[PDB]
């Protein structure tokens, strides 16, 4: 494009000013007239990589390499951000694994503690059905599980999916999360055949037999399903896996299920039990994805899509962080003092 | 692509620019006029007029003289603009699908009902035969210019409008915008805020520009598509026609030739009126045989037209309260359009600007054409144009109407295009299985205070209990500022995705190829 040229060179030109609002304006109007240019996602980069945002500068060299495998300038400034954001990302990880020792550092007669682990159980169940539309109350899934009583007025869907979700999430809490040995398929199966059960006993622990579309994504032809699903749990169960950090084995597992979307429906609810799972199996508390971050999700999700799932990495990762927050913060003791 | 010409298409003036050899010309017409009267007529021979010889014989032949189509455009039947113009115009204006239609003698009996857009279409041929004779060789493709407050509707008009003259619309352009090229591209002083102040025919742009060494940056603009000189022609016109009944007690609109006559005349008094303290209005045979002779003074123009004029300051206020700039901030004062000659305009600018004098660096006429001719030299793309640049914003608000007749904002006004905003909704009701997505242009919070922008039915909502779809919307405003609504179930669904299919208040692509053929057989 012409247009994206002259933007992109005008952009450069007002960056050498210092007039870097509109340098950064004239980099997005480049992007807009031409969303694939190697230049301008390099050039736009390096004014990243200017304001130290070394994440971001590192994702348009990525995403420039993508489409341009070769290019001199995207390939020598990839270089120099690789190392800077694996100390990034890696450090963050270690301020999560010290605030899960926190948790673990919780006195054992703590009485807040098993308060907020039941009212974390039941948010989980509310996150993870709200996420795909359920409008359920927290109060009312509460009363679903504790009273068995139907709440009036409120579809039996709704209802069905969080009778699913809790049966799910006791089948792996004392299955699955003690057992020694692999994840296999029948695994995932026996969590989605309870996932799904109440709602739709026919499909409730198989592979769809037709194609379905998730969002913007297209994910494989229902003949494919089962040999990547092979690939996926021959992945969970390899040595390369198990020497990832688990917050990012978690997150890459999450991914690599609901870009498959083996089931018709509940493939996200059964990805984010499975992902809770390999964090439980790691020792990690279990993470909920809040309904608020719905957008966020899909916009990580989608970045994935296109070729990086580190954003999504790092979206589970603060997900991970704000959980550990939560627990911390309802477990504070205050401290009384002698005036002396 | 071959030569791309740059058109005002004006109100009630259109004008014709190229880039060629390193600069813009003004393409006079075949009369020797560097502008073009937005008129066409069809003679009782069936002789069809554009441009200075539909205007020539506009007092002869006033029912099948048509103009003010760029104030018709875009607009439903009941739009109360629509209706007050309908007063002083010649020619018969018919609901159709809607909308207003013009009914007009072709000749030899038979009638004919025209699209507005079909007007501006024979407007648009003008203009482009005007640039094939300069240039000697065929024109396909165009910049054509809109105002700045120009609505979605109005857009997609002119586009029509071009597409009905087959013509390939490359860009629609904010004529405050092209008039900020004219100013702009021979300036290399670095940063500076011009305030472009547009006052035509009949729409009124104000635009507040940084300009910058090739880049045009608007930063607030605000308008009103329906106030200009036509205005401020009925405000005298219809003082005289008052006058004449109190003198004789004879009603004039009986008499399309009276009114027009007068008119005719009252544009003449008024371009008189910028340079004199008075002018006469003379009519020979005005009315049933009898003459009309009156004064009108610069004094009692003002009166009649005072409250338009002052209200041209609140679009001047508005741009700095929304772009937070002080009046000492605004280094020039641009003024584009034939009413910015009218002294009562400039002094009131003046004035609101603490004694600033506007620049003299611009032809108020050609300026807007100037502009439309840099933009299509640089699509053009073999014009040696520089890194010119145009970084322009949506006029209003885009929303969605969601329960409770509630506008929900998307995107809001002076926004930089393209711009893309999404948003997730879901039913009102069980198993609910469309959404009537009804777009609104506007600041008020509830849409029946707002204008609709269209209706767009959305199709293929699986069965669910109200509240659990998860429908995102995305609005997109591409280049022209024109909107484009997509949806997508967020959700995992099956292969049929929901659909989405636009109102059809617009012409249908079946009911332009047929106006692109009609037009074809007068090229
Ligand atoms: P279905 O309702 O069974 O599952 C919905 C989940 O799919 C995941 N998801 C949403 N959007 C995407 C994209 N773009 N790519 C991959 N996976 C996606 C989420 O986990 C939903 O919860
Ligand atoms: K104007
Ligand atoms: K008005
Ligand atoms: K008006
Ligand atoms: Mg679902
Ligand atoms: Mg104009």
């Amino acid at each position: 494009s012409l247009e994206a040229r002259a933007a992109l060179n005008q952009a450069l030109e007002m960056k050498r000013q210092g007039k870097r609002e509109k340098a950064q304006k004239l980099f997005m109007h480049a992007l807009k007239m031409d969303p694939d240019f190697v230049d301008a996602l390099t050039e736009f980069g390096i004014f990243s990589e200017e304001d130290k945002d070394i994440i971001q500068a590192d994702y348009l060299y990525t995403r420039a390499l993508t489409i341009s495998p070769y290019h001199e300038k995207a390939l020598v400034n990839r270089d120099r951000t690789l190392p800077l954001v694996e100390e990034i990302d890696q450090r963050y990880f270690s301020i999560i694994d010290s605030k899960v020792k926190k948790v673990m550092s919780i006195p054992k007669g703590n009485s807040a503690l098993r308060r907020v682990m039941e009212e974390t159980y039941y948010h989980h169940i509310y996150h993870t059905v709200a996420i795909e539309g359920n409008t359920l109350t927290l109060s009312e899934i509460r009363h679903i599980l504790e009273t068995r009583y139907a709440v009036p007025g409120k579809s039996d869907e709704e209802q069905n999916e969080v009778i699913g979700m809790h049966a799910a999430m006791k089948y792996i809490n004392t299955t699955l999360v003690s057992r020694i040995g692999s994840v296999t398929i029948s695994d995932v199966l026996e969590i989605h055949r309870r996932v799904l059960g109440y709602v739709d006993p026919v499909e409730a622990g198989r592979f769809r037999t037709t194609q379905v579309l998730v969002g913007h994504h297209i994910p494989p032809h229902p003949q494919d399903v089962e040999k990547q699903m092979q690939e996926f749990v021959q992945w969970l169960n390899s040595e390369e896996a198990m020497n990832l950090h688990p917050v990012e084995f978690a997150a890459l597992a999450h991914y690599k299920l609901v870009y498959i979307a083996p089931f018709i429906d509940g493939n996200g609810r059964t990805s984010r039990l499975l992902m809770n799972l390999i964090l439980m199996q790691a020792g990690y508390p279990p993470i909920t994805i809040r309904k608020e971050q719905r957008s966020d999700y899909y916009h990580v999700l989608e970045a994935a899509n296109e070729g990086d799932v580190r954003p999504f990495i790092r979206f589970i990762a603060k997900c991970t962080e704000t959980t550990l927050d939560t627990l911390l913060f309802a477990t504070t003791e205050y401290s009384v003092a002698l005036p002396e | 692509s071959g030569t791309v010409v740059g058109i005002d298409l004006g109100t009630t003036y259109s004008c014709v620019g190229v880039f060629k050899n390193g600069r813009v010309e003004i393409i006079a017409n075949d009369q020797g006029n560097r502008i073009t009267p937005s008129y066409v007529a069809f003679t009782p021979e069936g002789e069809r007029l554009i441009g200075d010889a539909a205007k020539n014989q506009l007092t002869s032949n006033p029912e099948n003289t048509v103009f003010d189509a760029k104030r018709l455009i875009g607009r439903t039947w009941n739009d109360p603009s629509v209706q007050q113009d309908i007063k002083f115009l010649p020619f018969k204006v018919v609901e159709k699908k809607t909308k207003p239609y013009i009914q007009v003698d072709i000749g030899g009996g038979q009638t004919k009902t025209f699209a507005p857009e079909e007007i501006s279409a024979m407007v648009l041929t003008k203009m482009k035969e005007t640039a094939e004779a300069y240039l000697g060789k065929k024109v396909t493709h165009a910049v054509v210019t809109v105002p700045a407050y120009f609505n979605d509707a109005q857009r997609q008009a002119t586009k029509d409008a071009g597409t009905i003259a087959g013509l390939n619309v490359m860009r629609i352009i904010n004529e405050p915008t092209a008039a900020a090229i004219a100013y702009g591209l021979d300036k290399r002083e670095g940063e500076k805020n011009i305030l472009v102040f547009d006052l035509g025919g009949g729409a009124f742009d104000v635009s507040l520009l940084t300009i910058d060494n090739g880049v045009f940056e608007v930063v607030a603009t605000n308008g009103d598509t329906h106030l200009g000189g036509e205005d401020f022609d009925q405000r005298v016109m219809e003082h005289f026609i008052k006058l004449y009944k109190k003198k004789t007690g004879k009603d004039v609109r009986k008499d399309n030739r009276a009114v027009q006559k007068l008119r005719r005349e009252v544009e003449k008094a008024k371009r008189a009126l910028s340079s004199q303290h008075q002018a006469r209005i003379e009519i020979e045979s005005f009315f049933e045989g009898e003459d009309f002779s009156e004064t009108l003074t610069r004094a009692k123009f003002e009166e009649l037209n005072m409250d338009l004029f002052r209200s041209t300051m609140k679009p001047v206020q508005k741009v700095l309260e929304d772009s937070d700039l002080k009046k000492s901030d605004i280094d020039e004062i641009v003024l584009v359009g034939g009413s910015t000659r009218i002294p009562k305009i400039q002094q009131l600018v003046k004035e609101f600007f603490n004694g600033k004098e506007p620049s003299r660096g611009i032809n108020p006429d050609e300026a807007v054409a100037y502009g439309a001719a840099v933009q299509a030299g640089v699509l053009s793309g073999d014009q040696d144009t520089g890194d010119l640049v145009l970084l322009d914003v949506c006029p209003l608000t885009l929303g969605i109407e969601t329960v409770g007749g509630v506008m929900t904002k998307l995107i809001p006004r002076n926004t930089v295009v393209p711009t893309k905003k999404s948003q997730i909704f879901s039913t009102a009701s069980d198993n609910q299985p469309t959404f009537t997505i009804k777009v609104y242009e506007g600041e008020r919070p509830l849409t029946k205070d707002n204008h609709l922008l269209g209706t767009f039915d959305l199709t293929g909502i699986p069965p669910a209990p109200r509240g659990v779809p998860q429908i995102e919307v995305t609005f997109e405003i591409d280049v022209n500022g024109i909107l484009r609504v997509t949806a997508e179930d967020k959700g995992t669904g099956n292969k049929n995705k929901i659909t989405i299919t636009n109102d059809q208040n617009r012409l249908t692509p079946e009911e332009i190829e047929r106006m692109v053929n009609d037009a074809e057989k007068f090229a």
